[PDB]
Order: structure tokens, then sequence, then C-alpha cells
């Protein structure tokens, strides 16, 4: 919530990356549960979150 | 112009018995000028810039012996060009073809632009790349 | 009157004053270091000022471009529009060579925090958004940490130093991509989308992070902004030739003695500079085969250039090549300098981010002809072939980078085609 935040009111799609990285550190790596869970919180399409979990390289799919 | 006691022929044009066609060929059928439509699999209009008259479509049967698609009319594949409607409908009344003209669909104007993709108050604003 | 032999920049007249984490970091050692001195005037002075002064500098982007910080910057003089305005860093570093960044970061975050208010204050952004690496996870903590301590001392935040100004700096941070060094594509990464550049008919200035207006500086540039309002502009202006000025964080490395990363002034001979901080190329200058002047982007350049070349925009740009960022890369006579360049070839391939074709099919090919070049698997033709589709890559691209992996082949192919030749014809003969 608090990175959340850290954005404009109406674009809380730009915390998808931080987000997705926190769900990285609990975690280790990210289960699609995981990906589907951000999406959830960050009111966000599922697609959208995939397309910058394969993207980006830190992210660890496996 | 023409100096050889040049007469007025004012009546219409009319050559139906000067071209061969048979009766029942000539006001059974219904030609149309129309500008074709773009194939929406392709993406280029070079293809919707002459009108055509085309005949109505007849029985198609199929051949005993092989399948074939076998007809009996024989203005079926007959489709002529045009450069212009005008010229299409006076090839159409000068040899006695009932029509029906269809205007020439075009594309409107749009109105795009780059940066709407990524605004900050619209609802343009793509969710993706 | 006029300096000639612009170098040998001495230790009061620079603008980092902590670059080996020498002194404390933290802002105690900062206002130590003059760091967060006198900010209320700059801040009250007025953006024009500080714009005018920047100008007057003659600062050049320190990033990898050559832009006039001062013309880019006033293009965000412009009145408001009810949008908010925004000024982000980029820090993302990802070309190599680079280790500037890096160290600033970790080592003067006080001096970052002040060119994000100054710069701000200057183009009326309401905040800052420092796109730090993923990677630098130390950095950005202590960038944080600094920013904390900022936060608490009253300097940025609301009324930013008693001036009236309100300013916030986020750091966001990145997730692993080299492309994401493009202001735009740092844009979208921002935004929440993947790091694809966007195409260029509408500017930041115009459309931004959000769609707010934004515009993307460099770390080292925003960082030298506070001093440049302090010192003052004529006193950049001295040093460094003409059009040229300013000092630079040059990141000296390859096959170097004692590789290091040193605050020398503008337009300096490379020779003296690799000697003298760097301690010269191993095995002596004789030993030296090629140098990458300023990053992978630039197109590498051959010994007897270096011998006399000026470490200047200007001087680079005469030599077939680039400042860029200004990392030095030396390569020995033991180099196989195809080799080097093929695995440059091979990161800008696994750092595309495959949005316009001429990158992402482009690209790609020439990784897999080099391939083939350093086993010499090829025949004469297809260095002319490489050269022709390394000219297709450039201007045809939505980016840089494409421009930035064709310059290498590009450089390579013309300092050393009769190497790629020889090797071809070893191969050929080999395999008899
Ligand atoms: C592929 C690519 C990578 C880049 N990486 C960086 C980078 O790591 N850091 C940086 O400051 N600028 C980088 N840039 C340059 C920016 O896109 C931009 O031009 C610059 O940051 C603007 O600020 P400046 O004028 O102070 O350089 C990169 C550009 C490209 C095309
Ligand atoms: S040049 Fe490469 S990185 Fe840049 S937009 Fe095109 S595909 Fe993406």
């Amino acid at each position: 919530e608090a990175i959340v935040k850290n954005y404009p009111e109406g674009h809380k799609a730009a915390a998808v990356l931080p987000v997705l990285d926190l769900a990285q550190r609990q975690n280790g790596w990210l289960p699609i549960s995981a990906m589907n869970k951000v999406a959830e919180i960050l009111q966000v399409p599922p697609m959208r979150v995939y397309e910058v979990a394969t993207f980006y390289t830190m992210y660890n799919r496996k | 112009t023409q100096d050889t006691q040049l007469i007025a022929v004012d009546e219409k044009l009319d050559i139906t018995t000067l071209t061969g066609v048979p009766e029942e060929h000539i006001k059974t059928r219904k030609v149309r000028i129309f500008v074709p439509a773009r194939n929406n699999m392709q993406s280029g209009v070079n293809n919707t810039k002459k009108w055509k008259m085309e005949f109505d479509t007849r029985e198609r049967w199929e051949n005993p012996l092989m399948g074939w698609s076998s007809t009996a009319d024989p203005l079926s594949n007959l489709v002529l060009t045009f450069s212009t409607k005008e010229d299409a409908v006076a090839f159409a009344e000068k040899n006695g073809w009932s029509f029906d003209v269809e205007e020439r669909k075009v594309p409107k104007p749009k109105s795009k632009s780059y940066g709407a993709n990524f605004s900050w108050n619209k609802r343009t604003r793509v969710s993706t790349k | 009157p006029k300096k000639t032999s612009f170098g040998s920049l001495k230790d009061e007249d620079r603008i980092f004053t902590n670059l080996y984490g020498r002194h404390d970091w933290r802002l105690k050692g900062a206002q130590s270091r003059g760091d967060w001195y006198k900010t209320k005037e700059i801040l009250l002075k007025g953006p024009d000022w500080i714009l005018g002064e920047v100008k007057t500098s003659g600062l050049r982007g320190r990033g990898g471009a050559g832009f006039p910080t001062g013309l880019k910057w006033s293009f965000m003089n412009k009145p408001s529009d009810g949008r908010p305005k925004y000024l982000v860093v980029n820090a993302d570093e990802g070309e190599p060579g680079t280790c500037k960044d890096r160290e600033i970061i970790r080592h003067d975050p006080h001096k970052l925090v002040e060119g994000c208010l100054v710069g701000g204050r200057a183009m009326g952004a309401r905040a800052a958004y420092i796109y730090i690496r993923g990677e630098f996870y130390n950095e950005a903590s202590n960038l944080q940490v600094a920013i904390r301590e900022a936060y608490e001392a009253g300097l940025i935040g609301k009324n930013a130093c008693g001036s009236g100004y309100d300013f916030d700096v986020f750091v966001v941070r990145g997730a692993g991509a080299y492309i994401c060094g493009e202001e735009t594509a740092l844009i979208e990464s921002i935004e929440g989308k993947q790091g694809k550049p966007r195409l260029k008919p509408p500017f930041p200035a115009d459309v931004g992070v959000f769609g707010c207006p934004t515009t993307v500086a460099n770390v080292e540039t925003v960082a030298v902004s506070p001093t440049i309002c302090r010192r003052g502009g004529a006193w950049f202006a001295s040093f460094g030739r003409e059009r040229n000025s300013g000092t630079k964080l040059f990141n000296i490395s390859g096959h170097v003695n004692h590789p290091c990363t040193v605050e020398e002034e503008m337009s300096v001979p490379l020779k003296e500079l690799i000697e003298k901080h760097a301690g010269g190329v191993i095995g002596g200058w004789d030993n030296l085969l090629a140098v990458i002047p300023g990053g992978s982007s630039t197109p590498l350049i051959p010994k007897s250039v270096c011998e006399t070349v000026l470490m200047d925009f200007d001087a680079l740009v005469q030599a077939q090549t680039g400042l860029g960022t200004a990392a030095v890369i030396v390569m020995d006579r033991s180099t196989d300098i195809v080799k080097a360049i093929a695995r440059l070839i091979e990161f800008y391939k696994h750092e595309s981010c495959g949005q316009c074709t001429p990158c992402r099919e482009g690209v790609d090919w020439m990784n897999k002809v080099m391939a083939r070049f350093v086993k010499g698997d090829a025949r004469p033709a297809e260095i002319d072939s490489l050269w022709e589709i390394s000219k297709q890559i450039e201007g045809h691209t939505i980016c840089a980078l494409g421009d930035g992996a064709a310059w290498p082949v590009q450089g390579l192919i013309r300092h050393f085609r009769p190497e790629l030749e020889e090797r071809m014809q070893q191969f050929a003969l080999q395999h008899q």
C-alpha cells in the first residue's frame, strides 16, 4: 500500500514492477498464483502482469 | 465537326438488336454497378478504384460424371470495368440491361495521434505496447 | 587566455569530492563537503536564472547523448496546463563500461538529491523519479537513506529548504533490463508496462510518465547541477574545449594496469588520461590494440588514432566514434577483437526489447554473422553483407539501441577488415 501510494492516483498499474518484486522476496521465485495475486491487488489484467514478468530478467518465473 | 448532312438522332442509343444477345439474356438479367469492396484479408485499396459491372448468379449444378460446376448462364464470368459510374450506367442503358447502382463507399477520414496512447486523463491510454 | 592542453584537473575544482567513499556519505559529511549549502538562495532566485546559468555553463548531456542540458531543461519552462510536471533521473547504468552512476549514488547521494531539487525547481516539476536499476539494491538503499535524512532535515518535501517549493524524490527500482536506460522505455517501465521505447513524434516535454510532462536527465548532470549553480556557469565553462566544457567521470577498464574511475576535465588527451589516472595499458602503450571510448554504443578506435585524440564529443566525432558515457575499454594485442565485438553484439541481442523489426530481427542476424566470423566460417562477401545489414539497422529503429548495436560492427569492420579476412582464410585452409 505504501508503494501504491508512491504513485499518482488513477495510475496504480505503475506499481506493478515493485509489487511483483515483493512477491519475489517472500517467495524466492514467482509462481503463477503470485502473478494472479499481483494482478488482483493491483486491479490490472493478468496478461499485463505476465508480460512484465516474462520481459524483465530479474523475475524468476521458475 | 462532321459535314455530311449531320442528322439529329436525339432518341436514346440502343444496340440491343446489334449485339447478338438472345431474348432470354437481355431483360431477365440484372447487372450491378458497384465499386468492389477491399478484401478484408489484405490491407491494400488498389482494387477499390474502378467501377465494375456484373450479372446475377444463376443455377450451378454438379456434373453427374465427375462433379464439375456445370452451368448454363453464358454471362456468369463476364465482368466489365469502368472508370466512372456514369460511364458504367451509360453502357448498361446502351445495351438495355436493368441495373441497380450502389454508391462508392469511402473510408471516413479518421484522426490518429500517437500521444493519445499515453494520455493522462482519458481512457485511450493503452495498457500494453 | 585559452587553455590548449585541457587536462590535469585540480582537486579544488571537482564536482564530486567523495568518489571512493573516503568521507561520510550521510547528510553530515555532505554538509562538511559543501553539499546542501545555500540551496534556499538558488531555490528563490528563479527557474529562469537556473536554466540560464546551466546554458552558460555549457553542460552537455552526460548520460550518453550530447544534447545541451540547458536547452533540454528549458524545454519545460512552459506555463502550467493542469497536468503535473515530472523530473526523472536515469540511473539504469546498463551500458557496458559504465561505472560512474553507481559510485555517485552509493558515495554522494545527497548531491543527487540536491540535483533533483534544483532541477525540479528550474523546470517546475512537482516530484522526482530516480529510476535505479534492480541490481543496485545496496546503492538504492543508500540513496533512500540519504533521501530520508534530507526529508527529516526539511531540505526536501513540503516547503523544501523553506523556499515554499514542494518537491518529492521517489526512487523506482528497475528489474534488470538495459533497454530501460532509454528515456521513453524508462518512462513506460515506470508506468508499469514493459521497457519498450516509445516513438517520439511526441516528446517527453509534452507527454511523459503517466501522460504528464516528464524530463529524463542523467545522474551525473543532475548531480553537478547544484554545483553548477553554486560555483557558477563560467567556472564550469573554463574547463574543457569550447562547446565541450565541464568535467566527466571517466571509467577506465579493459586491459589497463589499474582500472579505476576519475573525475577529469573534458577534451583531455586519451594517452595522458590512460597513463596517469589508469596507470597505462598493460605492457605499455605499444601493447595497445584498440580502445572503446565511451561504452559499447561508441565504435572502437585503433591505437594509431588513440595516440592523439582529445576526449571531447567533437574530437571523437571527428574520429568516427562518439564520447558516449566516457567508458574507456582498452584491449591489448593479446585480445581477440572479433571475439570481443561478437560478445558486445551478443549483449545487444540479449538486451533488445524486440519492439521494432530492425532491432528484433537485425541484431540477432548480426549476432549469428559475428559468431560465424569468430570461427571464420564465412567468405569475404559477408563482411560487406554485414556492413549493409548494419546500415539497414541504422536510422530505422524506434530507439537508439539499434544504432548502438550497429556502430560496433561498423567500427570493427572499418578498422579490422584484414583480421577478419585472415581468420577466414585460416579457417578455409584448416577445413581442407
Ligand atoms: C539503449 C540505451 C540505453 C541508455 N542507457 C542509459 C543509461 O543507462 N543512463 C543514462 O543516463 N542514459 C542512458 N541512455 C540515454 C537516455 O535515453 C537519454 O538520452 C538521457 O538519459 C537523457 O539525459 P542526458 O541528456 O543528461 O544524457 C540510454 C539510451 C539508449 C538508447
Ligand atoms: S531498437 Fe531494439 S530495443 Fe529499441 S525499440 Fe527497437 S527492438 Fe526495442
